[PDB]
């Protein structure tokens, strides 16, 4: 008799390591493997919570419809999130987008005004330049420092040809007057499975610092830096594909022989080509 | 059970196989009733094998294994040392030594490392065997992976008219643990699965081994091509499609004028 | 401009061009220079020391051949400048640079710097009002008339198969290998030297290229012609001497099916085609089997498409309705389509705003011409 407690960590590992799009369906398959929802929800609830908080799971209240992302800066832990733009406290289910009872809270709210135009210009560029690239800038005045939290999700999940792929990235303009910092991390998770496994995962995490001027300067400054860094690294990824074809393959599986032309198998079968000369 | 088996198939189909042993542990600790033929469906990695009576490296697989005793083609012995040494055709055993020798040369031609092992046997008219090439991501490069070339050579060796048949089953695992600064923390990879057949009037100058090296190499090239093209461009398609670096307010009008050109084409056709 | 400009087709070996509105490129000539090698003993004789055209195609063994474009890429830019000047000639153009919104082609997969340098020439040096340069497949789309297609064009030193949809191809479904019968004839000459025939000179090899365009077929057999041997189907030199053929008559042309045997990282024509299909969608492939476009001179082969389709059958999946469009003027078809595009006044933003273009440069290079 196996202890079913092990299955809690099994399904938790399954939930956490599940790529986006490939989560609820095979998650139900994991339930079929378990045949119970209670045993599943013993740890699946916390797994749902954190797995959505980090994967930038798309959420959208009807009162604002900004298509916010599930994170920790709106979350309260009681399945009740908050608006990063109009600080409404509202219940929000996680196996679906069942959200209700908007309650506008109160905080220092200065930073919110800053991230309004910051996310406005940012989100404008991201929408007008990335297809499914959509961001959400959370805001929090923790430790006497304003925090600009950029969360970008981008996917296209139509596995009709057994393919999925999603982009996520979080960049924090830690407004620490006078010199604020440009902190950030990327997130890549692409997957193809029609006859061949494809698990693309990559990122880049950097940080810089510059003195606060006003709202517009720092907005275009931070977003421009991240913008170019992302486009730059996207180009680097394209070149990485170029490094695959020539280096990586031939670094492991070469294409040509030592004579670089052909292979005479019968010559391998006999003749002893001169294996005793030198 | 059956539905749970299907769930495990989709699971493994979507699970990251760098945790095959831990994922298999999750599979056992989750459904131990279906712990029967786990690795029959679930694909396994390769295992190192060093002979001791001979002192030469070989490989660990299914057919060389006798219960728990793997066959060493250097000594043709079952490890742990058993008197259950059911060994195939000794002439074909020596031919297998020559084949693995040629393929070790071959892996030193296209790979320069790893271990090649085609563990065969001797059925009624024909037989089969497995191609095993273990070459992980070398320490020479931070970009790594785990090259595992597992293939099934299925020789339906005919008799009348010096002819025979061949059938290749294939799979090569490998990761792309490219974590350079320009690559960031890039990681990709996997394995494919293809098959092909042959009905050759097998002469003496071109043995079965020659056919193996030939079509296997051909298949590998097809695989490599398929990877490099379809999957890499596919990923880049998704990349540039989702996260583009293309400013709009232009493509609409330009494609509109292009459609006007198509209209002009229709004006004459 | 406001009159007939020129449509200019490239070619690493043979460049083409012609006045718009017509159906044939008015002037076509190879891509090299002929410069002699002997002492000007008799004064007042043929002097100028640089020949292109009729004298080049006339004084074959009297000059020194030099191709400025290699693998479709020009490196002897000054020689191409002079070739362009040959186009500007009274035998050909009788015009100035400032007289037409001329058109030019360019195969894809190339660094922009080539096109940049060409723009620098035709705009800084030549004061061309508008010079557009595009791809080398929409031209064929105009010729065939269809919108969905798989354009293949056997260049002078290039090969590239691309599936397009209504003049919108995928920026990924692109297949290309810079190769043609050039090295095929070179290897053919190699055979000949290992058969007793070396034709190391420039023009001496051009005659072998005429043989390439003369006695090269494409059988469907895998080893039938290899095990057998032809009886040297004796042709005769312009010199007026013996020209044997030898069994190898297929070996050099059949090599392009399996060109990797020469120690090449290529993929093979049919595989190239298949990969172009593979990089596309799924339902479109069904239509693209019924949409096959062939162009170029290296398609002119006895049993070309037959062996190609045999490879397709042995490689492509089922439910395929092959439709190969391989007419005669596959070369002109490109120029024809270019003339069709040149017959358009809707070419407004496409034509170069010369002044502002030079004031912009790089951005305009990536924006106007494509
Ligand atoms: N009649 C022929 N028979 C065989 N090959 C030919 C024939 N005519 C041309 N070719 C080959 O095809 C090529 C023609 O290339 P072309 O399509 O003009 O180049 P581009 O498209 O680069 O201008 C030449 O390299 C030549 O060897």
């Amino acid at each position: 008799r196996v202890s079913d407690e092990e299955k809690v960590r099994i399904a938790a590992k399954f939930i956490t390591h599940a790529p986006p799009g490939e989560f609820n369906e095979v998650f139900n398959d994991v339930r079929l493997l378990l045949n119970n929802d209670n045993l599943l929800r013993e740890g699946a609830a916390h797994a749902f919570a954190q797995y959505n908080m980090d994967q930038f799971t798309p959420v959208k209240i009807e009162g604002y419809e900004d298509q916010v992302l599930i994170t920790e800066h709106g979350d309260l832990g009681n399945s009740r999130f908050l608006d990063p733009r109009n600080k409404i406290s509202f219940k929000f289910d996680h196996l679906r987008k069942e959200a209700s009872d908007p309650q506008p809270e109160e905080v220092d709210g200065s930073l919110k005004s800053w991230r309004e135009s910051c996310d406005s210009a940012l989100r404008a560029y991201v929408k007008d330049h990335y297809s499914n690239g959509f961001c959400t800038v959370y805001a929090k005045n923790i430790d006497g420092q304003q925090t600009i939290i950029a969360c970008i999700e981008s996917h296209q999940f139509q596995p009709k040809n057994f393919w999925n792929g999603r982009w996520r990235s979080e960049w924090k303009f830690t407004i620490t007057p006078p010199t604020a910092q440009v902190v950030g991390v990327l997130k890549i998770q692409v997957h193809y499975y029609e006859d061949g496994n494809v698990q693309l995962v990559s990122h880049k995490d950097v940080q810089d610092s510059v003195t606060v001027s006003n709202e517009a300067q720092t907005a275009k400054e931070f977003i421009k830096i991240i913008e170019h860094a992302e486009n730059e690294y996207q180009t680097a990824i394209s070149e990485n594909y170029q490094t695959m074809s020539d280096t990586t393959f031939k670094a492991l599986r070469r294409q040509l022989p030592v004579t670089r032309t052909k292979i005479d198998w019968n010559k391998i079968l006999s003749y002893k080509i001169g294996k005793e000369m030198q | 059970s059956d539905q749970q088996l299907d769930c495990a198939l989709d699971l493994m189909r979507r699970l990251p196989p760098q945790q095959i042993e831990k994922n298999l542990s999750d599979l056992i600790d989750l459904v131990p009733s279906l712990c029967e033929d786990l690795l029959s469906s679930v694909d396994q990695p390769l295992k190192i094998a060093r002979d001791k009576v001979v002192g030469k490296d070989y490989l660990l697989c299914d057919y060389n294994r006798d219960g728990d005793s793997y066959r060493s083609p250097w000594s043709n012995k079952y490890d742990p040392p058993l008197e259950d040494g059911a060994m195939p055709s000794a002439r074909l055993r020596k031919l297998e030594v020559e084949a693995n020798n040629a393929f070790d040369q071959y892996r030193d031609l296209y790979f320069e490392g790893g271990v090649s092992s085609v563990y065969l046997w001797d059925l009624d008219h024909g037989f089969a065997g497995v191609i095993l090439i273990k070459k992980a991501g070398d320490g020479s490069k931070k970009i790594k992976g785990c090259w595992d070339s597992i293939h099934v050579v299925e020789v339906q060796e005919k008799s009348s008219g010096r002819t025979a048949h061949y059938k290749l089953t294939s799979t090569v695992m490998l990761w792309l643990q490219t974590n350079k600064s320009g690559s960031g923390t890039m990681n990709l990879g996997g394995s494919l699965t293809r098959q092909m057949e042959k009905d050759e009037t097998v002469s003496d100058c071109s043995p079965h081994i020659a056919n193996i090296g030939r079509l296997v190499e051909d298949m590998e090239n097809k695989i490599r091509s398929t990877l490099n093209e379809i999957y890499f461009g596919k990923t880049k398609d998704i990349v540039n499609g989702l996260r583009s670096v293309q400013t709009f307010a232009d493509k609409s009008k330009q494609e509109a004028l292009k459609n006007d050109l198509v209209e002009a084409l229709k004006r004459k056709q | 401009i406001a009159n007939q400009p020129v449509v200019i087709d490239n070619g690493s070996g043979v460049i083409k061009a012609g006045f718009a509105g017509d159906q044939i490129p008015k002037y076509c000539f190879p891509n090299y220079v002929g410069r002699p090698k002997h002492v000007r003993v008799m004064a007042g004789a043929l002097e100028g020391d640089i020949f292109i055209g009729p004298k080049a195609e006339e004084h074959r063994g009297l000059l020194s051949i030099r191709y400025p474009m290699e693998h479709g890429i020009v490196k002897d830019w000054n020689d191409m400048e002079r070739i362009w000047q040959y186009v500007y000639s009274k035998d050909q153009l009788q015009t100035f640079s400032e007289e037409h919104p001329v058109l030019l082609t360019e195969a894809p997969l190339n660094p922009r710097k080539n096109r940049e340098r060409a723009a620098e020439v035709f705009f800084e040096t030549f004061n061309v009002p508008a010079l557009f340069i595009s791809m080398q497949a929409v031209l064929s789309l105009y010729a065939t008339g269809r919108t969905t297609g798989v354009v293949l064009d056997s260049g002078d030193g290039v090969t590239h198969a691309v599936p397009i949809y209504e003049g919108f191809a995928m920026p990924h479904s692109i297949m290309r290998i810079d190769i043609a019968g050039r090295d095929v004839s070179r290897f053919l000459r190699l055979y000949l030297r290992k058969e007793g025939y070396d034709f190391h000179s420039s023009s001496e090899f051009e005659i072998v290229k005429a043989i390439k365009e003369r006695a090269c077929y494409l059988s469907i057999n895998p080893q039938k012609d290899e095990t057998l041997e032809t009886e040297k189907a004796q042709y005769y030199l312009p010199d007026g001497s013996t020209i044997e053929i030898g069994p190898s008559r297929f070996r050099a042309p059949e090599l392009l099916f399996r060109p990797d045997l020469i120690g090449e990282e290529s993929e093979g024509i049919h595989e190239v085609l298949v990969f172009a299909i593979q990089k596309s969608d799924m339902d479109l492939r069904r239509t693209l089997f019924s949409n096959i476009v062939l162009s170029g001179g290296s398609t002119l082969f006895k049993g070309f498409g037959d062996r190609l389709l045999s490879e397709v059958k042995k490689l492509a999946p089922k439910d395929v309705k092959i439709r190969i469009s391989a007419p005669q003027e596959r070369l002109y078809s490109t120029w024809i389509g270019g003339s069709i595009l040149a017959s358009l006044d809707t070419f407004k933003k496409m034509w170069v705003s010369k002044k502002e273009y030079e004031e912009d440069g790089a951005r305009s290079i990536h924006r106007k011409t494509f």
